[PDB]
């Protein structure tokens, strides 16, 4: 089965230097021409650099010539970009699609046939910053309850609920930047017989500042 | 470069409906008979999926629900019938010229019963004032259409200053709506107001859904 | 939108009791009769008990007669089953599912329209016990690791990787019983390259023992 | 009691095609003209939900590709035709009388290609080793059937004594199947043996899958 994973994403610096790779498997590597392809909330997709089977032919978007490098490790199944010299505008969802042929009749038609999750480079000064997490507590047979998490740098945060037992009912809102801090809020629905009797606990996890902090919410009072 | 020009932006089609997304180039994009113009589906947190190639091929495994069409310069993607799984974002693309372009992206969804909102309000909480900040939380939960105006009344006045709102993408299994919206303000300045509320209109009602709290 | 939802499973001891809780919404519940059906590997699907909206009529299967109780509070929007000498037959997932009726030409057709996600109810004298996490480590572009949670009781166990970041290429298998504990594996297959060079962990849960522990997965040497 | 027969037990249908499950009933279903018969689906984790009621009739929601039919004693449900969301298990009921009866339940999968699994060994840690324990665990990863031949061999000898198996349901994006198998020994008799092999004999290869480690 086709399979591209990537990998490499973070926060960069304006300036800075980043390499993705793309890890392939279930085809002959070798034989496919590869693609990055990019996509930000101000760009859909957005072609970046083409590379042969063999690289002896390489193509890369204006916005990316002269500071990015498609390149391939045919052996080791894995392609990759280097990213130089990043502006906030590199700031993106990184995939790599393989260019597939289809044996048309009527001549081998190349599509990218099978893209992969992607990586997020997001290119920023702004500081890393662990958040905060606060519980919002409840003022019928159901009640809503939730956390905020707020002033956290850069994305993502992981926000579960109950360790993962509270599934059904859990709305988790994207997160909105003010002032290079993202603030995001989380809400489960549960039987009101259920609070306060047993306990609900949101699990929130900021990989980037290594800070991970489960917040029960308690009644008001 | 060719400009690849897809409309509407959005759609809404009920389920058992035919869906039709528009995609237009700016210079032909069929050499010869052949016209290379594909498809392509993507639900959120998901990486593309090929549904279309050369304007009129299935992908692998794609059903014959998906069809689509054109020639040179306008192409379309049709869907009969649309089912629960289709809402997502629908984009179309040409491989004949490099660079390689995609167009805006169409985002089709379901258009479902309408559905008023499950407004919750929540004042700040002991740590978050204990910390001088005080963020006051509403949610308005499981809605449709998205389609709201959510405002703030700090006693009785419109507040615009100091909020951000945050919708979620249409539910897999609801088709609807929700949204967070938070407004801060400073231990200092939430200590000299007495009434909070959170107000939202909808169409499917006159009145808005009006929660509110006095600290 | 008709909403169910079920409360009060949990581990109990043969011959002992608990009461289940179904918190309806989105409709009139004091206009619709409602129901409990149950599920196990040994049953499928199996009714338990039936209730008009006034409680005027209720119907229990013969397994559950003279044991379970099933009742209403129309005001809380709360319809309720009362198990009494539980026994290990009675261990299965509750569902209360609500008896909607279809405005037919030949007149009104009742059917169970709409289910919750249930509660799951273990009869069981075996004793409550933590798992023992041991980490999975490697003896290919793509590397799987794992962890496996062995030893513990009841079901269930909550396992993430990396707390939830690594969510794509995840497999975790059903847990089996052998002599009244539990014993699971999860799988997590990642680029070569992240391993070792950036941490992988499986994050795993048990609430009935209060037991929450991460490993690590470490290279052997 | 009516007594609800389903058949077959299992399909496997490959996308596309046309999937009929068979229901049959002990004793008449329909009361008159109107028959009882009502089918659900279940999907992984999921509550059953109402896919056809009265014989024939759509439930809310429910895809035309679902449908219906039979009288008195037998009923069928057709889909055509089979998409990547179906797999699920679909169960009959009847309504007519009391008890309420399901039948057993048909579990519907997509015959999806063939797929040799992906076989990954692991030797005790040392943690549990630590403890006194040594389980020594194998995962065929991704394949399809899911009839698959999962055997252990310690220095050569086959060892039945000892062993779990368990599958992961039908993947949903993927129609595949997974599977782990746990050797557990004790520390000591772990420690008497040299080689530990795991293997997996699938329709894929005429050969098993080896995988082994020298403790």
């Amino acid at each position: 089965d086709v399979q591209l994973v990537e990998s490499g994403g973070g926060l960069v610096q304006p300036g800075g230097s980043r390499k993705l790779s793309c890890a392939a498997s279930g085809f002959t590597f070798m034989r496919f021409g590869m693609h990055w392809v990019r996509q930000a909330p101000e760009k859909g997709l957005e072609w970046v650099a083409y590379i042969s089977s063999g690289s002896s032919t390489i193509y890369y978007a204006d916005t990316v010539k002269g500071r990015f490098t498609i390149s391939r490790d045919n052996p080791k199944n894995t392609l990759f970009l280097q990213m130089t010299s990043l502006r906030s505008e590199d700031t993106a969802l990184y995939y790599c699609a393989r260019s597939g042929g289809i044996e048309r009749y009527d001549g081998t038609y190349y599509v990218m046939d099978y893209w992969g999750q992607g990586t997020s480079v997001t290119v920023s000064s702004a500081k890393t910053t662990p958040p905060s997490v606060y519980p919002l507590a409840p003022g019928n047979s159901m009640v809503t309850l939730g956390c905020l998490v707020k002033g956290y740098f850069p994305e993502p945060v992981t926000v579960t609920w109950n360790s993962g037992s509270l599934s059904s009912g859990v709305h988790t809102f994207p997160a909105v930047l003010q002032s290079d801090l993202y603030t995001l809020s989380s809400s489960v629905t549960v039987p009101s017989s259920p609070r306060p009797s047993e306990t609900v606990t949101c699990n929130v996890a900021h990989p980037a500042s290594s800070t991970k902090v489960d917040k029960k919410i308690v009644p008001r009072d | 470069d060719t400009v690849l020009t897809q409309s509407p932006a959005s759609l809404a089609v009920s389920l058992g409906q035919r869906a039709t997304i528009s995609c237009r180039a700016s210079e032909s994009v069929d050499y010869y008979g052949k016209s290379f113009m594909n498809w392509f589906q993507q639900k959120p947190g998901q990486p593309p999926k090929l549904l279309i190639y050369a304007a009129s091929n299935q992908g692998s495994g794609v059903p014959a629900r998906f069809s689509g069409s054109g020639s040179g310069t306008d192409f379309s993607l049709h869907i009969h019938p649309m089912e629960e799984d289709d809402s997502a974002m629908y984009f179309c693309q040409q491989s004949k010229e490099v660079p390689w372009t995609f167009g805006g992206g169409t985002k089709l969804e379901i258009k479902r019963a309408d559905a008023a909102p499950t407004v919750s309000i929540f004042p700040p909480s002991s740590e978050q004032l204990t910390s001088g900040g005080a963020s006051v939380v509403c949610f308005l939960n499981n809605f449709y259409p998205k389609d709201i105006n959510v405002k703030w009344k700090i006693d009785g006045s419109e507040r615009q200053n100091g909020v951000l709102n945050s919708w979620t993408d249409q539910d897999s299994k609801d088709s609807t709506y929700s949204m967070s919206s938070t407004l801060t303000l400073t231990k200092d300045e939430y200590e000299r107001h007495n009434s909070y509320t959170c107000e939202a209109t909808h169409k499917t009602s006159t009145s808005p859904i009006v929660k509110s709290f006095n600290r």
